[PDB]
RNA sequence: UUUGCUCCACACAAUAUAGAUGGAUACGAAUAAGGCGUCCUUGUGGCGUCGCUGAACCAUAGCAGGCUAGCAACGGUGCACUUGGCGGAAAGGCCUUGGGUGCUUGCUGGCGAAUUGCAAUGUCAUUUUGCGUGGGGAUAAAUCAUUUGUAUACGACUUAGA
RNA sequence: GAACUGGCGAUGCGGGAUGAACCGAACGUAGAGUUAAGGUGCCGGAAUACACGCUCAUCAGACACCACAAAAGGUGUUAGU
C-alpha cells in the first residue's frame, strides 16, 4: 500500500515487532525501523543481561575473529532478532533484508515523514500490566553501548522542533476546521451530508 | 452471437456504435431509458471486418457514412433522455478509474 | 465438548425367573447419545451387578434447562483421581445453567489439577436456592448490592497490520 | 488551597447499561445488561432491536456512555417498558458514535453515479473554502 | 483523470508447498484489500497478468506479459491460488501482479 | 600519448530493473489515561467535546485527457526565475517574498474522437554507459628503474634525486 | 537368551529438525479434488483464531519412541479436605 512504511520503535516488543517486519520484507514492502534504543523486551533487566551473557560467552575457540559476532547496538539486536526469523543465506533472504533499515533514533532522511505503529506488537496491548519488562538501550548501553547520551541530546533536539513544527500545524488545521464549519450548512453542505460526505 | 449493442453516444465521450463482450463489462446501477430508438437495423451482418488478404503487409500503414448516420440517427434520440436527470452528460464523459482505497468486492456499481 | 443433558433409562435383560427388572435411571452430561450411554453403562457396572451384554436401555431422553434465562449458582461435588490417590471436593458454580456449569467444572478442572474427563466422576449438581448458603468467596464476592466495576485497560484487536496513530485503552 | 485528584472515570457494567454488540449474530445491535454473571461475562437483552436474551462474554460486547434505570433480573417485557420510557434508542441515534456508524454504511451505500456526484460537490465545497481561506 | 488503474494491485507471495517441497505449478496470490475467504469468493475467474520488462524487442514491445487466472482461495487470510499458463519464474516471489476485474459477473 | 578530461542542454543508440502505475499524509508523553476547543487567578486549573481504528484525509471529470467562446472571482495549482531565512545525526531538504507564464472541472456553451473492428501490459517509469553536436571550466600525478636503512625472507615500509 | 505378532533387512513417500526399525501410508506416467500422521508468530504452506483457568523461574517451559532426574522441603501462588 505504501512505498516506504516508516516504523516507529518506541513500546514494541522485538520479536513480535520482528515477526510482522520479516514477513513484511519477505512479502516485499520496504521497511524503516527508527528510535531503536525504546524497543522493549518482556522480562527483567537483570534477565536479559543474563540472556545476553549467556550470548556473549558463545564464540569459536581457535579464532574469536570468526566466532558469533555480538553487535551491542539497539538496531543491530533489532537486526539480529530479524535475521534470525529470515532465511538471510539465500538469494530471497539478501534481497529482503536489503529492504531494511534500522536506526537508532529519527534521521534527518525520516524526521520529517510519517511514524507509524504495529499494534500487535505494542508492549501495552499485549503485556498484563504488571508484568516487568525491559528498554533496548538500557540494556545495550549496559552491555557495551557507547552512544546512548548523544542519541538523547539528538532526541532532545529534534523534540523542540517538531514542537516547533506542530504548533504551527495546530494553529493551521483550527483555522481550516474553523472556515469548514462556517462554510457548512449551505447548499452543497447538506447535499454532501445526504450523500455521506 | 450473444454480444451487446453499446453506443457512447458519440457527441458525449467519442464512442460510436459498437458491440462488445458481456464478460467485459460492469452493469452500474444508473439507468436511462432507450425506447424510441430503432435499434433493429443492426445484427451481426451489419459489423463486417471484411478480411484481408496474407499478400496485402502494411509495412508502413475511410469510414462508411451508412455507419456515420446511423450513429447521429440513434445519438440525438439518446442524448434528449440523457438532458432529464442532470450530471449525466458529464458522468457519460468522465472516465472511470480505481483510486487508492478502491475495493470491488466492498463497490457496489 | 459442548455438554448436553440427558436422563438414560435402562435394566436387566428380562428372565423367565424374573421379568420386570427395576428400571436404573441416571442423569449424564455428555456430548451425544452414544457416550451418555457408554458413560450410562460405565457406572451401572461400578453399582450393580450388570453389563451392557446383560442388559438394555429403555428410554434416553434430552433435558435441556427450565429457565435457561435465569442465573443460577450450583454447587456441585465431585470425585476426581490425582497422581496419587482419589479426592472428593465441592466447587460451586455460578452461571446460567446445568450443561454450562458442568463445562466450567469440566475447565475449571483441567485448568486447576489437570484431571482429566476419564478421570473426573460428577456426584451431583444441584442450584441452590438461598444465598448465604454459599460458601465460597469467589462466588459470594458477585452477590452484593449494587454489584459494579469497571474493566479497566481496553486492548482493541485491529485488522491492518499498520495502525497510524498511538492506541488508547481508555474504556 | 483545595485537594485536586484526576478522577479518570470509564464506563462501569451493571444492570441497565447499554451495550453494542460487537460481533456475533446480531453484530451491531444494542442490548441493556440485566445481570452480571462473573468478572468475565453478564446476561444480556436486547428486546427492541431483536437480540434474544442470552448471556453473553464481555468481550463480544463494547459498553456504550448510555445507562437507564432497571432493577437487576428484569424479564424482557420489562426491559423492553424501561428501555422505551427511557427512550435510550434515539438517545444513542444522536450520539456522534452512531452517527458515525450511518456515515460509514451510506458511503458503503454509495453507486458509481454518486460518487461522481460528491468528487462534483466536494470540488464545489472546495472551492468556496479555499476563497475563504484567503481574508484571514 | 491522474489515475488510469483497471485492475486491482497483488502480490506474488510463493508457490504451493509443504514443509520442504514445493509446487511451482500453483502460485500463492496475495491481493490487497481483502482479508477474509469470503471476500476472496469475488475474485474467483479473474485473469492475472505478471507484467516485466526485458532489453530485446520482440514484436514491437520490450514489454512482456505472463497470463492467468485465479482458481481457489488458500488458508482463512484472503490469499488465493492462481494456475498460469508458463509457471511464475520464482525470482518474482514478492512481485507486483495485476488481478483485472474480467470476466466479470456484476 | 595527434585535440585528451569534467560539467551543463538535447539527439540517437545500447544497457538493465528483487519489481511506480493518485499522495511515505512529520508533535511529545501517558495507557488505572489522553487529544482538541474555550475560559481564567497559567495550574498536576475549570468547562465543553471526541475516540469505540486509515471503512480516514487530501486528491480525483477533459484525445493517456484535445481545439475554442463566455460568466463569476482575485482564489487554487504547475513551470522556470527571484528575495529572505532555517536545517550537520546520514544536513542535500523545509518554509517564505515578489513578479512572469500556463491551466482551472467554481458555472454555462460550440467542435473533434469511430476502423485498435467483441479482449490481448497494448507500450507513457528510472538505472547506467557510449557517441554526436554547442556552451562553459582546469592545465596533474603514480609506478618501474637509481638511492636510503629508522625497514626487510621476497613483496612491503621509510627516505632522497631537474 | 526365549514366546506371539508386526516390521527393517529387501522400502522409496508425508511427519518425528536430524536417524534402518516409531507415527501415517506402501510406489506405473500425469491432471483435479479430499485427507492421514503432523501442524498454522517468522524461518514455513496454514487462525498473532475463539473460550475458561494456571505459571514469572538472578539455571522458566515447550509434546510419545527420545535423547534423563529422585528422596526431602517452601505463609511463592491456586484449588480443595
Amino acid at each position: 500500500v505504501e512505498p516506504v512504511v516508516v516504523i516507529d520503535g518506541k513500546g514494541h516488543l522485538v520479536g513480535r515487532l520482528a515477526s510482522v517486519v520479516a514477513k513484511q520484507l519477505l512479502n516485499g514492502q520496504k521497511i524503516v525501523v527508527v528510535r531503536a534504543e525504546e524497543l522493549n523486551i518482556s522480562g527483567e533487566f537483570f534477565r536479559n543481561k543474563l540472556k545476553y551473557h549467556d550470548f556473549l560467552r558463545k564464540a569459536t575457540a581457535f579464532n574469536k575473529t570468526r566466532g558469533p559476532f555480538h553487535f551491542r547496538a539497539p538496531s543491530r539486536i533489532f537486526y539480529k532478532a530479524l535475521r534470525g526469523m529470515v532465511s538471510h543465506k539465500t538469494a530471497r533472504g539478501k534481497a529482503a533484508l536489503e529492504r531494511l533499515k534500522v536506526f537508532e533514533g529519527i534521521p534527518p532522511p525520516y524526521d520529517k515523514k510519517k511514524r507509524v505503529v504495529v499494534p500487535q506488537a505494542l508492549r501495552v496491548l499485549r503485556l498484563k500490566p504488571g508484568r516487568k519488562y525491559t528498554t533496548l538501550g538500557k540494556l545495550s548501553t549496559s552491555v557495551g553501548w557507547k552512544y546512548e547520551d548523544v542519541v538523547a541530546k539528538l532526541e532532545a533536539k529534534r523534540k523542540v522542533s517538531s514542537a516547533e513544527y506542530y504548533a504551527k500545524k495546530r494553529a493551521f488545521t483550527k483555522k481550516v476546521a474553523s472556515a469548514n464549519a462556517t462554510a457548512a450548512e449551505s447548499d452543497v453542505a447538506k447535499q454532501l451530508a445526504a450523500l455521506g460526505y | 452471437d450473444n454480444t451487446l449493442l453499446v453506443t457512447g453516444p458519440f457527441k458525449v465521450n467519442g464512442v460510436p456504435l459498437r458491440r462488445v463482450n458481456a464478460r467485459y463489462v460492469i452493469a452500474t446501477s444508473t439507468k436511462v431509458s432507450v425506447e424510441g430508438v430503432n435499434v433493429e437495423k443492426f445484427n451481426v451482418e451489419y459489423f463486417a471486418k471484411e478480411k484481408l488478404t496474407k499478400k496485402e503487409k502494411k509495412e508502413a500503414n475511410e469510414i462508411k457514412t451508412e455507419r456515420v448516420e446511423d450513429q447521429k440517427v440513434v445519438d440525438k434520440a439518446l442524448l434528449a433522455e440523457i438532458k432529464k436527470t442532470p450530471l449525466l452528460k458529464q458522468y457519460l464523459s468522465a472516465s472511470f478509474s480505481l483510486k487508492n482505497g478502491d475495493k470491488p468486492h466492498l463497490l457496489k456499481f | 465438548a459442548h455438554f448436553k443433558e440427558y436422563q438414560v433409562i435402562g435394566r436387566r435383560l428380562p428372565t423367565e425367573s424374573v421379568p420386570e427388572p427395576k428400571l436404573f435411571r441416571m442423569r449424564i452430561f455428555a456430548s451425544n447419545e452414544v457416550i451418555a450411554k457408554s458413560r450410562y453403562w460405565y457406572f451401572l457396572q461400578k453399582l450393580h451387578k450388570v453389563k451392557k451384554a446383560s442388559g438394555e436401555i429403555v428410554s434416553i431422553n434430552q433435558i435441556n434447562e427450565a429457565h435457561p434465562t435465569k442465573v443460577k449458582n450450583f454447587g456441585v461435588w465431585v470425585r476426581y483421581d490425582s497422581r496419587s490417590g482419589t479426592h472428593n471436593m465441592y466447587k460451586e458454580i455460578r452461571d446460567v445453567s446445568r450443561v454450562a456449569a458442568v463445562e466450567t467444572l469440566y475447565q475449571d478442572m483441567a485448568a486447576r489439577h489437570r484431571a482429566r474427563f476419564r478421570s473426573i466422576h460428577i456426584l451431583k449438581v444441584a442450584e441452590i436456592e438461598k444465598t448465604a448458603d454459599v460458601k465460597r468467596q469467589y462466588v459470594k464476592q458477585f452477590l452484593t448490592k449494587d454489584l459494579k466495576f469497571p474493566l479497566p485497560h481496553r486492548v482493541q484487536k485491529s485488522t491492518k497490520t499498520f495502525s497510524y496513530k498511538r492506541p488508547s485503552t481508555f474504556y | 488551597t483545595d485537594s485536586i485528584v484526576k478522577a479518570s472515570n470509564w464506563r462501569l457494567v451493571e444492570v441497565g447499561r447499554v451495550v453494542l454488540i460487537k460481533k456475533g449474530q446480531s453484530a451491531g445491535k444494542l442490548a441493556a445488561i440485566v445481570e452480571i454473571i462473573d468478572q468475565k461475562k453478564v446476561l444480556i437483552d436486547g428486546p427492541k432491536a431483536g437480540v434474544p436474551r442470552q448471556a453473553i462474554n464481555l468481550g463480544q460486547v463494547v459498553l456504550t456512555p448510555l445507562t437507564f434505570a432497571l432493577p437487576r433480573g428484569a424479564r424482557t417485557a420489562t426491559v423492553s417498558k424501561k428501555w422505551a420510557a427511557a427512550a435510550v434508542c434515539e438517545k444513542w441515534a444522536a450520539s456522534s458514535w452512531a452517527k458515525k456508524i450511518a456515515q460509514r454504511e451510506r458511503r458503503a451505500a454509495l453507486t458509481d453515479f454518486e460518487r461522481f456526484q460528491v468528487m462534483v460537490l466536494r470540488k464545489q465545497k472546495r472551492y468556496t473554502v479555499k476563497k475563504a481561506l484567503a481574508k484571514a | 483523470a491522474e489515475s488510469h488503474r483497471l485492475y486491482v494491485k497483488g502480490k506474488h507471495l510463493s508457490y504451493q508447498r509443504s514443509k520442504r517441497v514445493n509446487n511451482p505449478n500453483v502460485s500463492l496470490i496475495k491481493i490487497e484489500g481483502v482479508a477474509t475467504p469470503q471476500d476472496a469468493q469475488f475474485y474467483l475467474g479473474k485473469r492475472i497478468a505478471y507484467v516485466y520488462r526485458a532489453s530485446k524487442e520482440v514484436r514491437g514491445s520490450k514489454i512482456r506479459v505472463m497470463w492467468g487466472k485465479v482458481t481457489r482461495t488458500h488458508g482463512n487470510s484472503g490469499v488465493v491460488r492462481a494456475t498460469f499458463r508458463n509457471n511464475l519464474p520464482a525470482k518474482t516471489f514478492g512481485a507486483s501482479v495485476r488481478i483485472f476485474l474480467y470476466p466479470s459477473n456484476i
